[PDB]
RNA sequence: GACUUAAUGUCACGGUACCCAAUUUUCUGCCCC
């Protein structure tokens, strides 16, 4: 004899096993929680107390699938999925509370709020402490939480109560043999039940290789290098095969996609790089008579180091973005946001060429540069082509990252006054790394490229100064180019015309001496130029001029643009629309890089425009690094023959005397390498 | 050993938050976040009473920051002794960190001291910070200190009375707005004490060292900023009204009319704009005096007592407290009641939107970081204080939360489960004496705003970050300062009413009232703005110039928070910048404390009498010479001004103002309270106006029945182009709208007009005079229409498709398709034109056959053919019986889009009448001026607006509403059931013939077509001008030439028709055409000579062959609807309607012929208006008479049909052409009147003429009597 | 004096109660035992 209330419980619960589909569209399983969670909160509003228990099972469940189809907005996780997820548990506590005395439901009623509570600690652990959490986990495997071949909720639960120090030795037959159970759980279960490490070991390798096909936003990443970081707080010896294990997964899978070169934040990835570059560095630090195997290792370090730097950021700039544009562009980014939705919804839903590293030619070092966070203390490896050897040294970059923040904070209201705080910067660099200044480290001599690291982007490392009385400058010795990563250098096989073009859109009263009194005559210059201009060059020139102050986008490395005319050409646009720049030589003069990135907060993910006319093919930017009076580059533009020598009698090397000079000469830097 | 007590004071509303200690403090987020503001502990045990006081840490810190900027700025030395650097780092080995880390940028210089500083010599600087004092962090102990800052008092509880929290303090909510979006991000709760009367703090500084005297002084003179507010340092009953709207609410609820809670309550709230007088001298609405049961809402029984005698009782009872606030909290009780009983519509409540981030107490471990930062030598640092005048352009508002639930100390917490019944009441931020307030808050967020749009880049504001953000929006941020502002004006604020229109029904969605309170357009609020830097910025200078106004600027502060509909669009006005140069004249400076708290007095004052070191700024670039303003500013918003041209009635339809107003009358247009200066109060005269919400919601609708986006099943996430150019839950709109203010409005003597309808009985053929009401609109005419002068802002950023939407909207707007407010489907409010002004818009401006009849013939000549020897008399009156036939479609057409096979367009038709017709305009009784001499005689004139004779658009569409449900045999609409016969006329008729009560059952053919309750009607009438014929009728005699005494119009009896309780309902009751006002026009003398003079009736007429030209609108209609609607606008030849006045009397025979049709879809290429040829509508008439006989079971003919015969029948006119066809039609004489048989003395007799056999020639038109 | 601080380090002026909603649909100022 069904009831109003039965009969719409039943219409909720089928809208939530609906979504419980994992088949279902992410856009569509949100209405379809709407509908479900209306139904039962309009129950809800004439039952207040009178309620029947299984309504409010599915009011629980419908909050925690809310907080299951809430992303994170940004690097930190949003007060919604919070506040969903505390929902539920009151709504479950009433549930609890108002005591039905059904067994069965009494298990359901458990198993919901040991889920809700284990992702409110996962998301929140001072809210929903572990002591609390252990208790209540205790108190659900009590209630009967103990059918592991039905429900993968339990599962759950008693994975989770492994994690936390509790005998599951009676349950450990039942977990292995069921068919729900995870590859990644069937290895925590062997690590913490049985403590059978090699059983352990060899079932999540199964996992790492499972997880080459399953996209960075899916659930079982995360939760794969929350076990790496608790193997290793055990010490255990398993983690440092395991990271490495994750790392080439990770590297697989982040391959198969992002032609644009963007991949999705999910705030352990980094974790997860640090742990496998830590794991590879431990590994390389132990006693074999063959070198080959310490050389293996350390470009193994270079290569961590290198995956890593050569992507991009959060979600909240992925749905803004830009409309349709290039249909090319558009469909790339739509296709991986929906596949990262998609797989991130279905976690919890039941269910040109690539130049290798050791590709230099000869006479020339490159330096790897990585920091991780988890040790604390920064790496440079440095590769030297006619020695054909690999080898690293540490520094630390605390005091470094203290000094530079100085000088950003300086600069940013005395820019060009700030040139004693950017004597200080560089100094500090000398001092915080003299591999630089080492013979052993870097030959003398030695055309040295740079992949600096996230605010290692913004040190003018080809300006540091020696850590002596008399320091020479590090711009003196060696010819200096920067990269962002090495996947972004190619081969100089593009054919260079022999124009030369100076746009130019930069505000009157500079640069007049070029555009009408053009030394060089120009062929496709212009002035007030803009975007379509641009778009314009057919023919890849030797040299293209490109003068308009740019903009930045705190979120967005994409939609960092030059301010040409009709609104600027954005990175994106770059990427898009131009295609006559390969192999041309770019002494874009776009008021300082300053102005086309944001501010760094050590983390410096975001590139600049320059980049981007790295992809198209542009076989180098000599761009400005810090603000500098425009005679500065209409001289740099004036000097046609064909960087540190220029520089190095300029008045680069003339710190002592006049920081204003050193200020000025240092700001340019050559981006690309040949 | 000098003990200096110090007198501090507030000028801004300060924060204060709850204690918390220190350990305990970390477990709270709103202390941790408050760590800046004043200090609030409780005494008692009861949590209510407690005292106030600033902590001597806080205003160290701040003497120190002080200290830090004014050595900064004479570079390291003051008065001539140099300073060190200080030290500002604490090592974690070496002793416990500070309790309050730095986490800024620490301003330095170049050292200069002869040695470094230790415990035998120490700097001042050093002296101030305490450094080698022995007093250290470890322990208290006692007053080892060399300086020591002590707790400061509230020194304005200056009394043993423990002054309570809610005294102080007031609980306010602040966002934090997303800058790309608009809606806010979350937001943060904080208690504001009022500087009024608790804003003094007193204070001991004990400083040991002569040596820092001097420094100490000027820090104290020099810091600014303390508590959230600007300061200046100085060396010295409810209950009763809640248990009384709980009674309210239970009789109500046992009147079975609770949902009227919430208007009463926003009437009661609203009475307190007048005086005591509505209340004391009984000024409320009577209603009207037909209606016998006194007025729907302030005549309601509570427990035994009227309600207005119950809200006497009330007022005489609660009077201490005042009238504002006892009609404030009553109707706030009363709304908060009527929401607990019932809420939510919308469920919008799956989640709590609201979001309470405190920014995570800036909780960190492992920054630690020491940012010195040293200006250059010789740099001049300079303070530039802009003061002026925030005028109020459009309506501003201010949110806030409800009274009830700030309650600063036990605030409402959203913890408790279904966070749901979202407050559809909204008040506006006020001061604590009512006073309009603008919050530095709001001003602030303004300002960032749009600094970032002006520089093109920066940050969304990042919370409880260890970095300082050099964003260049942050930078400048950091260095400007405002002042909190309230204005000179404390009069209640206007409550303005929003609905949503179900787009299916285009009626009222239930429960979507909802309001906001708004201040007066024109109120003017001192602004105040410090920048204290080296260069004033080209950003803020191009800032201040988009929000100043000048000949043609118009100002662009957008302020407030319902910006879509053009609410705080405020204008700098008597901007008067001045400059401090901090380094030669910075004494002066602390002389005068920055003019802190005397701005009032810099902005009137002339510059003879500026304070000494302060000087006007020369060089504030104009607004042509800014590059962000031009380039950022200048396009964000481009306004599109017009005019529109209402060649018909305007009802905007204000209804609290219906229900307060002494007018006694039912609906009133719309006006607004407009704010002056120079003779600074309300100006007298409101200003009628349609709401920028009505524009709003206007165009809206234009343009998602244009796209389909409309009607759409919800837009939680849509990105269609409806939500995309005028935002949804999750973006702000980028079009804004302003009110369509009235300007041609002194050029009417008369602005609004009287119009009063009532609705006819199907049966009896008079009207209820129960549902008798009247409209009270502006007198807007053809030939004097009222023009609306409004205007909308676009953001930049649209598509070539969304300003051709746009456009669009505003062409078909132009071309009549949506008429402004209420009534529109009887002509009020229609657009006759638009007047695109050719200033701002550019693209705007560059983006903007025979005659028709029907040959229809009906002979209709039975009877009066044989009668053209001697003449018959035939009754005045037939009935038309159809029978119980009434075919419903639940699958009614809706209104969301322009559906493709259903037709829209326009018909323009002429009407000619056969005889004199009388329209009287019952707006007032005397018209003709003849009631001095003849007392209780009914006088009127012929309708007309502005001087000019019309026929009412309710009239047509009446007439033809019946003339449609007689001829598709729809139900009776308007039957007037509850009368007894000497059943009650309830079981009397079918139930297939009873009006249609919602849209489940279906719908009638007339009642889809015209429309009924909660659907609107998809026909449209418009009124009809007068365009040719003769002026009036003359009859030359004892009349005033244009007028005519009447005879005796008595109320039709239902009784002739049912004599038995078995006879039935006959149906609908039809008048016959015919000659009979030539008797009553000739016997003028012999009729008010008679007995009874009051009864009869003179009012103005004018001859036949008059042409009055309306329109028809119609919309979405299907290829047969058409054809009908045609076919009943002109049936053919010898066949006419019946309108106005004296029907029985043969008065007003109208004949309309369809002069022109036309017709406009949706194409690819933007198809216009294009008029339909003859075949067309023969084709639509045709297959309108197929659907007709597919309800009953090449040129059409409709006398087929058993009852359309009748019903042409009874509208056949004999003297069309006949010339010898002439027929009498007379009501039969009762006894003795006029027998010049027929008289009810033997008429019901069984004997002279039996029920049965009456009956039925009652229902056979034509019918000869004899 | 406690209530009520800690001191060589308080950007909280470090955050816009902000975002979406046509007071409107329906009604001839009509008329005889
Ligand atoms: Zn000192
Ligand atoms: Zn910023
Ligand atoms: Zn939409
Ligand atoms: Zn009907």
């Amino acid at each position: 004899e069904p009831t109003r209330e039965d009969i719409d419980r039943k219409e909720a619960e089928r809208l939530l096993d609906e979504a419980f589909n994992p088949r279902t569209k992410p856009v569509d399983r949100k209405k379809i929680i709407n509908s479900a969670l209306k139904i039962l909160i309009g129950l809800y509003k004439e039952k207040k107390d009178d309620l029947t228990s299984a309504s409010f099972i599915s009011i629980a469940r419908a909050y925690y699938l809310v907080s299951i189809t809430i992303l994170p907005k940004g690097t930190t996780i949003p007060e919604k999925k919070k506040e969903a997820l505390r929902k539920g548990i009151e709504f479950i506590d009433r549930a609890i509370n108002k005591f039905n005395g059904s067994i069965l439901d009494s298990q359901r009623a458990f198993r919901i709020k040991s889920v809700l509570s284990i992702e409110f600690n996962r998301i929140d652990r001072e809210k929903c402490d572990n002591i609390k959490l252990k208790n209540l986990l205790n108190e659900a495997v009590d209630k009967g939480c103990t059918d592991f071949d039905t429900y993968e909720w339990d599962i759950q639960i008693a994975i989770r109560l492994c994690e936390l120090g509790v005998d599951m030795e009676g349950h450990f037959d039942n977990l292995i043999k069921s068919n729900k159970a995870n590859d990644l759980q069937k290895a925590k279960a062997y690590y913490f039940i049985k403590k059978d490490d090699h059983k352990a070991k060899e079932h999540m390798d199964k996992c790492t290789a499972s997880l080459k096909y399953t996209p960075c936003s899916h659930r079982l990443w995360d939760e794969t290098v929350g076990f790496i970081e608790r193997l290793k707080g055990d010490s255990s010896t398993l983690w440092r095969d395991f990271a490495i294990k994750t790392y080439r997964s990770c590297r697989v899978q982040e391959k198969e996609t992002g032609t644009l070169r963007l991949r999705w934040y999910w705030s352990r990835h980094r974790v997860l790089y640090d742990m496998a570059f830590l794991a590879v560095k431990e590994q390389a630090d132990d006693e074999e008579p063959d070198v080959n195997v310490k050389q293996a290792k350390i470009k193994k370090l270079a290569e961590i180091s290198d995956s890593l730097k050569s992507r991009f950021s959060l979600r909240l700039s992925d749905m803004e973005k830009m409309p349709k544009s290039d249909d090319e562009s558009n469909h790339e980014f739509k296709k991986f946001l929906d596949k990262c939705v998609t797989a991130y919804q279905d976690g919890y839903v039941i269910n040109a060429k690539l130049l290798e590293l050791t590709q230099v030619p000869e006479g020339w070092v490159v330096v790897h540069f990585y920091l991780n966070k988890l040790e604390g203390m920064g790496n440079a490896i440095v590769f030297d082509k006619c020695a054909n050897s690999w080898q690293y040294k540490e520094f630390q970059y605390k005091e470094l990252f203290e000094v530079f923040l100085t000088w950003q904070a300086n600069y940013n209201l005395y820019k060009e006054n700030a040139a004693e705080h950017l004597v200080t910067l560089c100094k500090k660099i000398g001092e915080t790394m003299p591999f630089l200044f080492c013979d052993n480290f870097i030959p003398n001599g030695k055309d040295v490229l740079f992949v600096p690291h996230d605010f290692l982007h913004r040190l003018p490392l080809h300006g540091s100064i020696e850590n002596k009385t008399n320091g020479k400058l590090f711009l003196e010795n060696h010819s200096c180019c920067y990269l962002p990563a090495w996947s972004f250098a190619s081969e100089k096989e593009a054919s260079t015309s022999d124009e030369y073009v100076l746009l130019k859109n930069f505000d009157q009263g500079h640069f007049e001496t070029l555009q009408n009194n053009q030394i060089w005559g120009t062929q496709s210059v212009k002035d007030g130029a803009s975007s379509d201009d641009l778009e314009n060059i057919r023919n890849n020139p030797r040299l293209l001029t490109i003068l308009c102050h740019g903009e930045a986008n705190m979120s967005n490395p994409f939609r960092s643009m030059l301010k040409l005319a009709n609104g600027g050409i954005t990175y994106l646009e770059i990427l898009n629309s131009v295609k006559g720049l390969k192999g041309s030589q770019v002494i874009l003069g776009a008021c300082e890089t300053d102005l086309v990135p944001p501010l760094s907060d050590v983390m410096d993910e975001h590139y600049s425009v320059a980049t981007a006319l790295l992809l198209i093919g542009a076989a180098g930017v000599v761009g400005t690094m810090w603000k500098v009076r425009s005679n500065k580059t209409k001289s740099l533009i004036e000097w046609k023959l064909e960087l540190n020598e220029w520089q190095k009698e300029t008045g680069g090397a003339a710190y002592k005397d006049h920081p204003p000079t050193f200020y000025r000469s240092i700001a340019f830097r050559s981006i690309g390498f040949p | 050993d000098m003990n200096i007590t110090v007198e501090l004071t507030f000028f801004e509303p300060y924060r204060l938050v709850e204690w918390f200690d220190w350990d305990a403090r970390k477990k709270s987020h709103s202390a941790m976040r408050g760590q800046a503001f004043a200090q609030w502990t409780w005494k008692g045990k009861g949590r209510t009473a407690g005292k106030s006081f600033i902590t001597g840490t806080l205003v160290r810190s701040a003497v120190i920051k002080a200290v830090e900027e004014l050595l900064s700025l004479n570079n390291g030395k003051w008065e001539g002794v140099p300073c060190c650097n200080g030290s500002f780092q604490t090592d974690e080995s070496k002793g416990k960190k500070p309790s309050f880390l730095r986490k800024r940028h620490t301003l330095q210089w170049q050292a200069n001291n002869k040695n470094i500083c230790d415990k035998e010599e120490a700097c001042p600087f050093c002296i101030l910070l305490g450094r080698f004092d022995n007093a250290g962090k470890v322990h208290e102990r006692n007053k080892d200190y060399d300086i020591h800052f002590s707790n400061f008092d509230l020194d304005h509880k200056q009394e043993k009375n423990d002054l309570r929290l809610v005294d102080i303090a007031s609980g306010r909510i602040l966002n934090r707005v997303d800058f790309d979006t608009g809606k806010a991000k979350d937001y943060f709760r904080t208690w504001e004490a009022d500087y009024e009367t608790y804003g003094t703090y007193t204070g001991r500084i004990t400083l040991r060292n002569e040596h820092a005297k001097k420094l100490l002084l000027a820090s104290l003179g020099f810091v600014d900023k303390l508590c959230g507010a600007l300061c200046r340092i100085e060396v010295i009953h409810n209950d009763e009204l809640r248990k009384q709207a709980e009674v309210i609410v239970e009789a109500f609820k046992q009147n079975d009319k609770l949902e009227k809670i919430r208007i009463l309550a926003d009437a009661i709230r609203t009475l307190r704009l007048h005086g005591e007088g509505v209340i004391e001298k009984d000024e409320l609405p009577d209603g009207k005096e037909e209606r016998d049961k006194g007025h729907h809402l302030w005549d309601i029984k509570v427990q035994g007592t009227a309600l207005r005698t119950k809200l006497k009782e009330l007022w005489q009872s609660n009077k201490d407290i005042g009238w504002r606030k006892f009609t404030e909290m009553l109707g706030s009780n009363l709304y908060l009641i009527y929401k607990k009983e019932t809420g939510g519509v919308s469920t919008r409540f799956r989640i709590l939107g609201d979001t309470e981030y405190y920014s995570k107490a800036h909780d960190s471990e492992g920054s630690d970081l020491f940012i010195p930062v040293t200006p250059p030598e010789g740099i001049e640092t300079k303070e530039w204080i802009i003061v002026g005048r925030l005028k109020a352009a459009t309506p501003f508002y201010f949110g806030v939360q409800q009274p009830s639930d700030s309650i600063p100390g036990k605030e409402k917490k959203s913890e408790d489960s279904l966070v749901i019944n979202e407050h559809t009441s909204f008040n506006i931020l006020l001061d604590k004496e009512n006073r309009y307030r603008i919050p530095r808050s709001a001003l602030r967020g303004a300002l960032r705003r749009d600094l970032r749009t002006a520089f093109g880049s920066g940050c969304n504001v990042s919370l409880g970050g260890q970095i300082l953000c050099n964003c260049k929006v942050c930078i400048e941020m950091r260095r400007i300062t405002l002042k909190d502002s309230v204005s000179d004006f404390s009069e209640p604020p206007e409550i303005r009413y929003r609905i949503a229109k179900n787009p299916g029904t285009a009626t009222v969605e239930d429960g979507s009232l909802f309001d906001i309170e708004v201040g007066p357009e024109g109120l003017t609020f001192p602004f105040v703005l410090r920048y204290r830097g080296h260069k004033f910025p080209e950003q803020l200078s191009s800032v201040i110039r988009y929000w100043e106004e000048n000949d043609g600027k118009n100002g662009m502060a957008w302020l407030g928070g319902l910006d879509s509909t053009g609410k705080g669009r405020f204008a700098l006005k008597d901007i008067k910048i001045f400059e401090w140069d901090l380094n030669q004249k910075i004494n002066e400076y602390i002389k005068e404390r920055g003019m802190r708290g005397k701005e009032k007095e810099l902005l009137e004052m002339g510059e003879s009498s500026l304070p000494d070191g302060l000087i006007p700024y020369k060089f504030f670039e104009e607004r042509e010479c800014l590059f962000p303003y031009k380039e950022n500013l200048k396009p964000q918003w481009s306004e599109v001004q017009y005019t529109i041209e209402v060649g018909s009635p305007l009802l905007t339809a204000d209804t609290i103002s219906a229900l307060t107003e002494p007018g006694n009358r039912d609906a009133i247009a719309y006006k607004k309270r407009v704010y002056n200066d120079g003779n600074n109060a309300i100006e007298p005269e409101p200003r009628f106006a349609v709401k920028s919400e009505t524009h709003r919601g206007i165009f809206r609708t234009a343009v998602g029945r244009r796209t389909g986006d409309l009607g759409k099943e919800d837009h939680e996430d849509c990105t269609c182009d409806m939500c995309i150019i005028f935002g949804n839950e999750h973006e702000s709109s980028k079009i804004r709208f302003e009110d369509l203010e009235l300007i041609n409005g002194n050029e009417f003597e008369k602005l609004e007009k009287h119009i009063d309808h009532v609705a006819i009985d199907r049966f009896t053929g008079g009207a209820l005079d129960k549902a008798k009401f009247d409209t009270y609109p502006l007198a807007g005419s053809p030939k004097k229409p009222l023009k609306l002068k409004g205007r909308f802002w676009i953001k930049k950023g649209f598509s070539g498709d969304h300003k051709l939407l746009i456009t669009t909207a505003l062409s078909d707007i132009r071309d009549g398709l949506y008429p402004l407010g209420s009534k529109g489907g009887v002509g009020y409010g229609w657009v006759a034109g638009i007047s695109i002004d050719d200033n701002v818009p550019d693209d705007f401006k560059e983006m903007i056959n025979g005659p028709i009849n029907n040959d229809y013939v009906h002979p209709g000549h039975q009877s009066p053919k044989q009668d053209h020897k001697n003449k018959n008399i035939y009754y005045p009156h037939y009935f038309l019986d159809s029978g119980s036939k009434v075919y419903r479609e639940k699958d009614i057409i809706t209104h969301e889009e322009f559906t493709e096979e259903l037709l829209s367009g326009k018909i323009n038709c002429k009407l000619e009448t056969l005889t004199p017709l009388i329209i009287p305009d019952t707006s007032d009784e005397n018209g003709l001026k003849l009631q001095g001499n003849k007392p209780g005689h009914k006088n009127y004139k012929f309708f007309n607006i502005n001087g000019e004779l019309m026929i009412p658009g309710s009239e047509l569409r009446g007439m033809l509403r019946t003339h449609f449900e007689a001829l598709t045999k729809s139900c009776f609409a308007i039957f007037g059931e509850d009368s007894t016969l000497s059943k009650t006329l309830g079981g009397k008729l079918d139930k297939a013939l009873h009006p249609c009560t919602g849209l489940s059952d279906g719908l009638c053919p007339g009642c889809h077509l015209f429309g009924t309750t909660d659907y609107k009607g998809r026909v449209k009438f418009g009124f009809a001008k007068y365009e040719n014929g003769p002026e009036w009728l003359i009859t030359r005699g004892n009349n005033p030439e244009r007028s005519l005494t009447l005879g005796v119009l008595e109320s039709p009896r239902p009784a002739f028709s049912i004599p038995d309780d078995e006879s039935e309902i006959p149906g609908r009751k039809f008048y016959l055409h015919h000659n009979g006002w030539r008797i009553i026009r000739q016997k003028q003398l012999e009729i008010r000579e008679t007995v009874q003079p009051e009864r009869n009736v003179t009012t103005e007429v004018m001859d036949k062959g008059n042409v009055f030209s309306f329109d028809v609108r119609f919309e979405n209609l299907r290829e047969w609807e058409l054809g009908l609607l045609l076919q009943s606008l002109d049936p053919g030849k010898n066949i006419a309607h019946k309108l106005g006045k004296g029907k029985p009397y043969g008065f007003g025979s109208v004949k309309i012929k369809i002069d022109s049709l036309h017709t406009f879809k949706i194409n690819s290429n933007n198809d216009k208006i294009k008029r339909v040829p003859q075949s067309d509508i023969r084709e639509y008439i045709n297959k309108g008479y197929q659907k007709l006989i597919e309800w009953s079971g090449v040129l059409p003919q409709w006398h087929v049909i058993p009852h359309i015969d009748k019903l042409y029948k009874l509208l056949w006119v004999p003297f069309l052409n006949d010339s010898k066809l002439e027929p009498d039609v007379r009501y039969p004489v009762l006894n003795e009147e006029s027998k010049g048989d027929y008289t009810y003395k033997k008429l019901g007799d069984k004997d002279n003429l039996p029920y049965k056999t009456r009956v039925k020639g009652l229902t056979t038109p034509w019918s000869p009597w004899n």
